[PDB]
Formats: C-alpha cells, structure tokens, sequence
C-alpha cells in the first residue's frame, strides 16, 4: 500500500464541459508536490490547485494534500488516463487511474441545403451525423413532419424527392443514446 | 378515522404543478429586459405522469415561443418561430419519480435542453425569444401550463401535469416571492415522497364518459385504501338517479383483528357477489370485475366466490343493465354524487391510492370530464410507519 | 382599499453595485400591471420582473403579484424615491417610496502626476477626492513614508515640494467614513 | 467531573484559525493557472482577537504579496510589490464576535477590500499577484498565518489569531477538501458560539516571564470557573522548584492567596453558579491583600509571619521567574496549596496590564486565547 488516500474520479461528457479530476493524499513532514499524468506522462501546462492541511501542532507533523486538476474546455486532446505523481524521497508513487471520455449529442457533417428547382422534378438532400456514441439514426421531416415513424427507419443519409409542385421545406433529426440534434431547415423553392 | 394512516408530509421548498384542474400556469412570469437577453431557466422535476406541459416561454400564442413538456414519459419541445411550428421529442424517460435536474437554454443560434447537466438536445433556430418592444426587451414565462389555448399548441397536449419543482431559477433573477408565497399556501407544496398510484383523499370524486356498447363491463382495480369503506368504481343514469352497477368496501364482522371488509359487486340496489379482503394492512390488493350478458364475476387477489343470486336473479339484473348501458353513462371513480342509499349498497367517498383499468384500457385522472381537486393523478404518498 | 402587501425596500450602496427592489400585492381578478416610479415618474427604460402567483384554480380568485426593479449598475441618475403604481378600474394605487442612494469610499478627480524636474527646484503636486460620506480626509506621503500624523489633520489637496534632490516617489490617501482609497503612485524623477 | 457544564459544542462547516500556537499556516493553497488570473478570495469571519493574520497571497518573501489582517481589532493590508512595502489599515472594527463576509479582490489596477460586501479599502497597485514561472500562472496563500517569519513582514505582528472562518470561497475552486478534513478533525472546528475571554479546559497551562521592578505583584482575575479547585495565577522558580506565589480555588469553595505551601489569606466563593467573579490581588512589602467582588479576605498570618513570608517572596523576585496562568508545572504537593490545573472562563490582567496568551512564552494548544464557549443552561 501507498500514501494516496482516494484516487481520481472520472468525467465524461460533451465538447466544452468543464471539470475535475481529484487525488488525496497523507504523508508525514512537509509534503512533496503533487503532479499529473495524463496517459503515465507528466502534464506540464495544466490548471491544478493542490491543498495542504497540516493535522499536527507543527510542519514536521503528518499532513493532507489533494491536488485538483482542472479541465475549462473538454475538448477531444484532453481525452484517455489520469493519475497523481508524488516523489517521496527516494521512491515513486502514483495512485488509480482515471478516465476523461467524451461523449455527447450527434454533430452534423452535411445538414440538407436550401435548392431551387422547376419541379414536378427529381432531387436529392443529404444528412450526416456522427458521434460518439454511435450509430446515430437519421430521421426526416418534409415540412416539419416526420416522413417516418422514428428514428432509424426510413431514408437516411440520402432522400430522394421525385419532385413536388410546391415550395417546401426539409429538416433532419439526429439520434444517439445521449438525445438528438436537429439541422437547419432547407427550403426548396419552386417555379 | 381510517384503520391505515398515510403520509401528510408536504415540502415548503416545493412547486406543485398539478395545482389546477384547469390546466392553468400555476406561475407566470414577465420579463422586461434593457439589453438583448437569452433565455435560460434550470429547475429541480420529479414526477410520474407520463404526459403534461413543464413551461411555456416566449410571446404572444401566434407570434413565437417554445413549450417544454412531457409526453409518453419522454421530454418534448414544441417551437413556433415565425409561424413555422415544429416540435422534438427525445431524451431519457423523466416520469420515474426521482428527482432530476432539466434545464433550457438559448446558448447560440439553437436551444439546448438538458438534463443533469448533460445535454438531450440541441434544437437548431434562427432567432430570439426576447421581443423587442419600446426600447426593450420583453419575454413571458409560464410554469406548468401555457396562457393559451392548447389546440392552438404545435401538437395538441394535455398539459395537466401531476409533477413537482424544487430549486428553480428563471433568467438568474434573486426573487424569493414564489417561494415565500409557496410557504403560506401548502396547497401549492408536493408531498415530500411520492410513490406510484392516484391518491383519493376521499373529500371527493372524478368522473368519465365512457362507453360500454354487445356489451362488455371489465374493470380492475389496484388499491391500498385508508379507509374500510367506499366506492372504488361506479356507474351513473344522470337522469334517473340510477347506479346501475357499483363495486365498494363496507366491513362489520367479529373478531380482534376487526378483518373485517367485503367488496361488493353489484347492480342498482342489489349485491351480486360479496367477497371478504384485507384492505388495512397496507398491502396493494386487486378487485376486478368482468360482466357480459349472461356473465358476472368478481375477483379478489385472483379468488372467485360464487354469486348472490340464483341465475335467474341474475339475468333479470343484466337485463337491467344492459337497458341502463343502451343509454349515455357516466364512469365514476372513488365515490358517487348525494344520492338515496336505497339506489346502491354503498355511495361513500373512498380513501387512498388506487388505480383503475376500464376495458382493459388505464384511466388517466386528468383525462377525466371532471375530477375533484384534492385527488392527485399521479402520485400517491407513502404508508406512515408508527 | 390600498392592494400592496410589500413596499419597495432601499438600495443604499457605491456605484456598479447591482441591488433590486420590489413591491408585492394581492387583488381579485386578473392582476394588472405594476409600474414603477422614480420621483414621480414611471420609468419606462428598466429591468424589470413581474411574478404573478394565483390563488384559487379560478383566474377570477385572487392573485399574488410581485414586481422587482432591477438596478444593473448603480449610478447617481439612479438616486431618488421609487414606488410602485397600479391601476384598478379608474382609480390608482401608489406604494409607499423606497430610497436609493450612493454611498462609498472616496472617488479620485485628481491623483498626483508623474513629474521630472531639476534638483533643488519647488514643484506642485494634487490630490482631489470627494465622497459621499464627507468629508474626506487626505494624506500624503513620500517614498511610502506618512506627511503627517494622521489623515485630514495634515497637507490636503495640494501638495508644495520645496525641492528634491534624489528620485522620490508620492501617494496619497482618501480617508471617509467608509474607508479609504489610495492613489496611484507617482514618481519625481531628478536630474 | 465539573459542577458548571461548558457548552463546548463545536461547529463542523467551520475552521478555527487559531489551531496552531506556532504560528504554521492552517492551511497552504497552491494554484497553477494557464491563462493570467486575478486572486478572487471570499469567506466569512467572526472574531475577538484584536490581532492576528487572516490570509497571505503571492510569492517569495521579498518579491510580491499581501497579507490581511488584523491589529487593534480593524483589518490591516499589507503589500510588497517589487520590494517596495506598504501597509494600510482602515474599515470598521471587525473582532466584536459576530460573523461578517470578507473579501480580496485584485480590480482593474486596484485591490479592493470588502466587509459584508461593502468596499473598506481600495488600495491602488502596480502590477498583479499571480506571476509567470514555465509557462504558468503562480500564486500561493495561506490563512492563519504566513509562510515565512513575521520579522520579514512590512510591519511586524502577532499573526495567532483566535478566529473563526467559514463559507470561504478561494479562486472560485470547488474543492470539498478543507471542508472534508475539517469534519474529521474537532481540533479544527471553532466553537459554535463564542463569549469574551479565554477558555481553559483544565488540559494544561500557559506561561510568561515578567519583571516585577523596590517591587509589586497586582492580579485581577476575571474569572468564570467550571471547577471549584484550579489555580488560575501563579510564579515559579525553575531552579528552586519553588511556587513562590499562588492564586487558587478549593473546596467548601474558597479562593486562596498563597506563599509557598502557607496561606496568606482566604475568601469565599460559590463559584458554580456560573456568574463572572472579579479575583484581585496586591503585594508589596509589608502589605498583602486579596479582594473578591469588592470584599476583603482576612488573613491567616499574624504580621510577624507575613513579613518574614514577604522577605521570600522579593527574595524569589530578584531570581527569574515564570509566570503562569491556569496551572502550575509537575511539584511537591508540599509546595504549595493547590496545584492542579484551571478550568473554566478567565482574564488575566498583571501590574495593570493584560495578558494576551498568543503573547506567551508557552501555551497548550487546547487553550482558545480570545474567546469562551457559553455556560450549558
Ligand atoms: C405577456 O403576457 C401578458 C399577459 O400577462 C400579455 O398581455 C395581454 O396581451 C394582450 C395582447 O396580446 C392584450 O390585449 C391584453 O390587454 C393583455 N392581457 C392582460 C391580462 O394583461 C402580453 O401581451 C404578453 N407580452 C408578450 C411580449 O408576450
Ligand atoms: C509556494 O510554496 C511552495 C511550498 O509550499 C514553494 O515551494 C518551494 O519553493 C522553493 C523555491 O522554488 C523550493 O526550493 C522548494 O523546494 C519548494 N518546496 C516544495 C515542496 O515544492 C513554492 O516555491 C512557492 N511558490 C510561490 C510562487 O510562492
Ligand atoms: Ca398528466
Ligand atoms: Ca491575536
Ligand atoms: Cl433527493
Ligand atoms: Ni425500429
Ligand atoms: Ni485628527
């Protein structure tokens, strides 16, 4: 057994969230620093706040430290393995380790665009969307009604318009476990 | 006094939705901002009710604005922006009776809706909730109801929503007004648990227009009562004053343990079957019924009895109820209107949790045509343990 | 009958400070608006929130409304009586004033300059501060050494240096009932 | 088993700046920041002593930064910047027992020092407290004290501090860390409710060495026991092993001015009623007398002996001697009366000044220096 007392706690979650990981731990006479590993190497440019308590009259007694490390902007980079350092003496500890994942709604790599068209005539709209979490299921909507019955079923990452007489309009729905995301709502205008 | 007692236990630091049969905000708020503003507003929930409105904001009914509800006990966004309606429905299920965190927000050009903190979904739209009116900003919100008409919703809803809010902050405003005003009105308070059923506090009843018409009369009924007495299930001819078929507890028997309840089917004034049952001991019991011409069964915890009458009784009562069912009748639920006690065994109020499948479909109390205030949809409380 | 529950409260405190004050009340019927008045005028340019809480399930029952006037920043156009005004049918109701006023530590119109001089050469330095509270007390001193005894009861405003010799430096202390603001520090240089 | 129950209850979301007679920080933040940030430091606070430190924030000793705290009961800012030191003390008396929020705040080219939300101080500054090192942002800070020697402040202080902090807010962190430890350790909880004064739990004593110089010994006691038997004043003689002179209690309960094993002169108290009594002292050649709440104790000497107990008395005084508050080091139980150790409420004042136990040469740690608990009813 080692010097740390509880070991980092994890976070997963979107592009953009803002969160800590913590380690604490007790030794005895004036404490050494604490460091992070991201992936057992040294995170050297990272926002953390360690706290000393001494729990004796003096410095020379045992103490409690707990670094906090700081992510403000979780973007993808800050993902993988983490855990705390400490060089006691002439000895190396570290302590459990922690997951920072990312995961969150579908994001939109091709939303259907704005077309004009003579009509009754053929055209195509496109809709992609990726994770994580995967899959993600698409869902149309022509004039902001579903076309399907829900997510998954029917036309996808393609839907063909053998052509309407009528300007109208074309959203796209964007489903995984964690909810959905909705696209811009095209407009296809007709002569 | 009531042989099981059930919890009282209210919660100051509470908003009742439910408040209002009418479906009427049970909050509205208004906005007048000098800068350009975006909406944001984060609020403890917890509820079982499948289906209601959590809040409105935004302007007038035809103009723009957004609706928060819950349908199929699944979050859903209603938006009308520019006369484009359009709504989203998606998320984990929230109606499972713990407390959650639900947050909306106007973050970019899209709205984001969250729960604990982690986002279900992002809603593209291009424009702002905040009007611009005489060099200022304005927005109405509403809480657990809209000020308009719900027909004139996106997609129809019932908004009555059987549901409590606790930690609430609308646009990060410091107004403890709802809150103190929610401590001088328990009315407006939840109780502090919940568990699943509809509790009839039996100082009222609700009722429903339902139809029967062959013919089949199919009720089961999951009850924990407090009282030993009342109606769970009723039918009523408003013109004749009739009851043409009742099921209800009444008791008197002999011994310590005073056992002592039956559950009573029954036509007009006459009994059909009588069954003994437990009902204070707080366990869940379940009655069911199951009539037809030529047929009439009363169960009891899956436990037939045999009826009383001798056959021919019971056709000339069948008969009689099937006349009364040629004709409109009102479905009651947890008690009957003023009435002779001539015209059915028992008219009492009931008391306690009970839920009620009609024709194998499930009532929902805020479906019904009328149903007296102090009766939770939803919700039942717990079983004080002395 | 005079509907208001509540009257306005205060907000006396230093400019940027943001404080708010409401007025509830409770009437039959539909609640109509609250405005809000200073000095006897509505003001139709503020931050403003109406809550409004009905009692019965009918909308004809009574009703509990709130207004809060919301100051985002203080400043002395703000100072004055506030009230709240409603109208039911053709008669009005006015509340009971609630009073704001700015109140803090000194404010600087002047602080000593950055100056260079020749030796042995008299020279002029300034120090103008103004409350409220008054009055306002000065002291100053050279190379962060106190002028005098105490604030007030020594050099005040203008300050006459007989001559330097050396490169010095200057502060200056605003002293009120509140508390003190100090001034930046200027420096003399010689040759 | 004491006749006057202490309502020593103590209050777990809190922290007790005065844990530590050394003086050591109660606890040391250190923070690394990427972008340039601004110290931001939050808390409420609720105190007697008139002197002490709240918190420190910056660097090395002689490079750049603060110290709050407090002298003659008002707050105090002290900076170095670029080693050039300034000190500033204005705002309201603060140590009047009664919670308050404070805070520091670095604000555009100022510091900006608030009670109660309301600005105190705002003192103009040339540069800021966070400062670059390998491509970070670092500060340090401290409360309860500094992390270098008092000598080496701008202006020199007593930084113990009987103080109590809670709801503090440092850099706008969420670090439940202080809070947690705090609950599992009593020592660094501060009583729930606070009274004038300074509490001894009959655990130990506090120390002093005072000239006495011709020669006098005046002793007012304000005392409010927990005990009937303590000794609240006394001199010591660390070669002769010697108590030349005593003040105590004992029962049917009665207070006791003392020479050596003899007593000079006795007076009743009923002192577990839980009132404050006044105990005083005077002594000098040829006269000794011992008053409580204004009335005289006759003594238990003719003259003849008082003289010739007197003679000892200036004897020991020409020799150094400690002075004790509140108990009396390991002696014969021969001499002296008493001997064991104060408990209970009390204030010492000696030739007609007061003591001040974080200005002691020794002090056990249980001892509170400015503050009591209230009597249980
Ligand atoms: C916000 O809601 C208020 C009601 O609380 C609206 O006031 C009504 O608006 C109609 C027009 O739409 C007026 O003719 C009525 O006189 C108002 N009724 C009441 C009872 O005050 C107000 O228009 C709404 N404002 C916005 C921007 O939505
Ligand atoms: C903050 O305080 C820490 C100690 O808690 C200082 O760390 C010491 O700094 C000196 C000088 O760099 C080193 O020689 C010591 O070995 C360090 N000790 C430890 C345990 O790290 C640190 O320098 C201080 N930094 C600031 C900006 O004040
Ligand atoms: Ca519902
Ligand atoms: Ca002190
Ligand atoms: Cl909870
Ligand atoms: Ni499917
Ligand atoms: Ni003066």
């Amino acid at each position: 057994e080692s010097p740390f007392v509880s070991n980092p706690g994890n976070i997963t979650g979107a592009r953009g969230l803002t969160g800590t990981l913590r380690c604490q731990l007790q030794v005895q006479g004036e404490p050494p620093e604490v460091h992070w590993l991201r992936d057992g190497q040294i995170l050297e440019l990272a926002d953390s706040t360690q706290t000393q308590v001494p729990l004796g009259e003096d410095e020379q007694g045992d103490w409690i430290v707990a670094s906090q490390l700081r992510i403000t902007s979780l973007q993808l980079s800050d993902t993988g393995q983490y855990q705390c350092l400490v060089f006691l003496g002439h000895q190396t500890f570290v302590s459990q380790p922690g997951y920072v994942r990312l995961e969150g709604l579908p994001y939109f790599l091709e939303e259907p665009e704005d077309r004009t068209v003579a009509a009754n005539t053929p055209f195509n709209l496109s809709c992609q969307a990726q994770g994580p979490p995967e899959p993600v299921d698409l869902l149309w909507l022509q004039d902001a009604v579903p076309l399907a019955t829900a997510p998954g079923h029917g036309p996808q990452r393609s839907l063909h318009v053998p052509g309407l007489n009528k300007t109208s309009s074309f959203s796209c729905e964007a489903h995984n476990a964690k909810g959905v995301t909705t696209s811009r709502t095209a407009t296809i205008t007709v002569l | 006094l009531p042989c099981v007692p059930f919890s009282v236990a209210k919660s100051v630091k509470s908003l009742y939705l439910g408040r209002m049969f009418s479906g009427t905000p049970v909050i509205r708020l208004r906005f007048k901002r000098l800068q350009p503003t975006r909406l944001v507003a984060e609020f403890d929930f917890r509820t079982f009710d499948p289906e209601g409105i959590l809040l409105f904001a935004g302007g007038h009914q035809d103009s723009t604005w957004i609706v928060l509800a819950l349908r199929a006990g699944r979050l859903e966004l209603q938006l009308r922006y520019n006369g484009v309606g359009r709504v989203t429905s998606s998320g984990p299920v929230i109606n499972h009776g713990m407390w959650q965190t639900i947050s909306v927000e106007e973050l970019a050009r899209n709205l984001v809706i969250k729960v604990n903190r982690d986002a279900v979904m992002k809603i593209a739209v291009a424009g702002d909730l905040f009007q611009p009116e005489r060099g200022l900003y304005h927005l109405n919100l509403t809480v657990g109801g809209i000020p308009f008409h719900e027909k004139d919703l996106v997609q129809p809803i019932n908004p009555r929503l059987d549901g409590c809010m606790r930690s609430w902050n609308w646009l990060n405003g410091e107004d403890t007004t709802i809150q103190e005003t929610v401590k001088v009105n328990t009315r407006m308070q939840c109780f502090s648990v919940t568990e699943r059923g509809s509790f009839y506090p039996g100082s009222g009843f609700a009722f429903y227009s339902l139809d029967y018409m062959t013919w089949e009369v199919e009720v089961v009924a999951h009850i924990r009562p407090a009282a030993d007495t009342g109606v769970l299930f009723a039918l009523w001819a408003p013109d004749l004053r009739a009851v043409p078929l009742s099921v209800a507890l009444v008791d008197y028997h002999s011994t310590k343990k005073l056992k002592k309840q039956l559950v009573v089917l029954a036509v007009e004034h006459t009994a059909l079957a009588l069954m003994e049952i437990k009902v204070c001991d707080g366990q869940e019991h379940v009655v069911t019924v199951s009539l037809r011409d030529g047929e009439a069964t009363l169960e009891v915890d899956g436990t037939r009895g045999q009826s009383e009458v001798s056959a021919a009784q019971l056709q000339e009562r069948l008969a009689v109820l099937e006349r009364h069912l040629r004709s409109p009748v009102l479905t009651f639920a947890g008690g009957l209107p003023d009435v002779p006690v001539t015209s059915a065994p028992v008219t009492a109020f009931y008391r306690g949790c009970m839920t009620l499948e009609v024709n194998r479909r499930l009532l929902d109390l805020d479906e019904a045509a009328y149903k007296h205030s102090d009766i939770t949809a939803h919700s039942c409380p717990p079983v004080e343990p002395a």
